[PDB]
C-alpha cells in the first residue's frame, strides 16, 4: 500500500494513513513519535522510514535531524541515529539499501550538505555535498546513480538537476528541466525521472515532465487536472500517485493517479483530510 | 508561503 507520513494542515502532523489503491480505502496506523512536515518518507529492507522535516506547531518550529523507522507488521516507530544537522523540505533516495538526504533547510541556511544512512549500522556519513543549495528538492534514483532536482536555493527557484555517482563520489550538472520547479513531485517512473508540479515562485504547477537518461531530454507529459506544490508522490504498479500539497489558496486531499500508457491523468481518492508537505512510499 | 502553505 501506500503510505503518507506527517504532512502540514495548520500545525504539522503525526498522521501514518496507508490507501489501498486496489480496494480504495484508508488505514489508519500509528502515529509520528514527533509531528513532521516538509520530511521525506522511503523504504528499505520493507521498513518504512521518515527523514528530517520540521515540526511547525502553535509552540515551536523546530527542524528536525530525526530518522524514525516504522514497522508494517509490529505497527511501531522506532527512533534511528540522526543526521548531521537538520534538514527541513528535504530529499531523499534509496541506492543498495543505503538512504541518502539531500539538501533542505535549518533556519535561513540551505543546504548543499549530502549524507548517507546505513540501516544495518545505524550510522550516518557526509558525503560530497552538491553543486547548489537546494531545499524543496526532488530525489530520484536510476541505474543506482542519485539525482537532485529543482528546489530552492534561498534566493532562486530552480529547473536545474544534477547526479550523484556513487563510485566515484562526486557530482555532475545535468540538463535542466523546462520547467523550474520547487516543491515538486519527484519519482522514477519506467525509465525516467519524473517531475511532477510544484512551484516556479509565481503559481503552483500542474504540468508534469520526465528525464530520459540516454537522451538527456526532459519532455512534458500529460500535466495534472490539479496545480500543487509539496506535494507527495510515488509510483505503485506502474502508475504515479500525487498526494495532497497546496494551491495557493487549500490544502489538497486530492490523489491524482497518471496512466503512462494513456498519458492521462484521474482522481481515484481524496485523503481522510488535506495536507501538504508529506513523506510518501509503499511497502 | 505560497509553496507549502505552511
Amino acid at each position: 500500500l501506500i503510505y503518507t507520513a506527517g504532512g502540514y494542515f495548520r500545525q504539522s502532523l503525526s498522521y501514518l494513513e496507508a490507501y489501498n489503491p486496489s480496494d480504495g480505502t484508508w488505514l489508519r496506523l500509528a502515529d509520528l513519535q514527533v509531528p513532521r512536515s516538509g520530511l521525506a518518507g522511503c523504504v528499505v529492507g520493507g521498513l518504512l522510514y521518515a527523514v528530517g522535516g520540521r515540526n511547525n506547531s502553535p509552540d515551536g518550529n523546530t527542524d528536525s535531524s530525526a530518522l524514525d523507522c516504522y514497522n508494517p507488521m509490529t505497527n511501531q516507530w522506532s527512533p534511528c541515529a540522526p543526521m548531521s544537522v537538520p534538514r527541513n523540505r528535504i530529499g531523499v533516495g534509496v541506492i543498495d539499501g543505503h538512504i541518502y538526504a539531500v539538501g533542505g533547510s535549518h533556519g535561513c541556511i540551505h543546504h548543499n550538505s549530502v549524507e548517507r544512512y546505513e540501516p544495518e549500522r545505524d550510522e550516518w556519513h557526509l558525503v560530497a555535498p552538491m553543486l547548489t543549495r537546494r531545499i524543496g528538492v526532488g530525489v530520484a534514483v536510476l541505474n543506482r546513480l542519485l539525482y537532485a532536482v529543482g528546489g530552492f536555493d534561498g534566493t532562486n527557484r530552480l529547473n536545474s538537476a544534477e547526479c550523484y555517482y556513487p563510485e566515484r563520489n562526486e557530482w555532475r550538472m545535468i540538463t535542466a528541466m523546462n520547467t523550474i520547479r520547487s516543491g515538486a513531485g519527484v519519482c522514477v517512473l519506467h525509465n525516467c525521472i519524473y517531475a511532477a508540479g510544484g512551484y516556479d515562485g509565481q503559481d503552483q504547477l500542474n504540468s508534469v515532465e520526465r528525464y530520459d537518461v540516454e537522451t538527456e531530454t526532459w519532455t512534458f507529459v500529460a500535466p495534472m487536472k490539479h496545480r500543487r506544490s509539496a506535494l507527495g508522490i510515488t509510483v505503485h504498479q506502474g502508475r504515479i500517485y500525487v498526494l495532497g500539497g497546496y494551491d495557493g489558496h487549500t490544502f489538497l486531499d486530492s490523489v491524482e493517479c497518471y496512466d503512462p500508457d494513456t498519458d492521462t491523468w484521474s482522481e481515484v481518492t481524496r485523503m481522510t483530510s488535506g495536507r501538504s508537505g508529506v513523506g510518501v512510499a509503499v511497502t | 508561503d505560497p509553496e507549502t502553505g505552511e
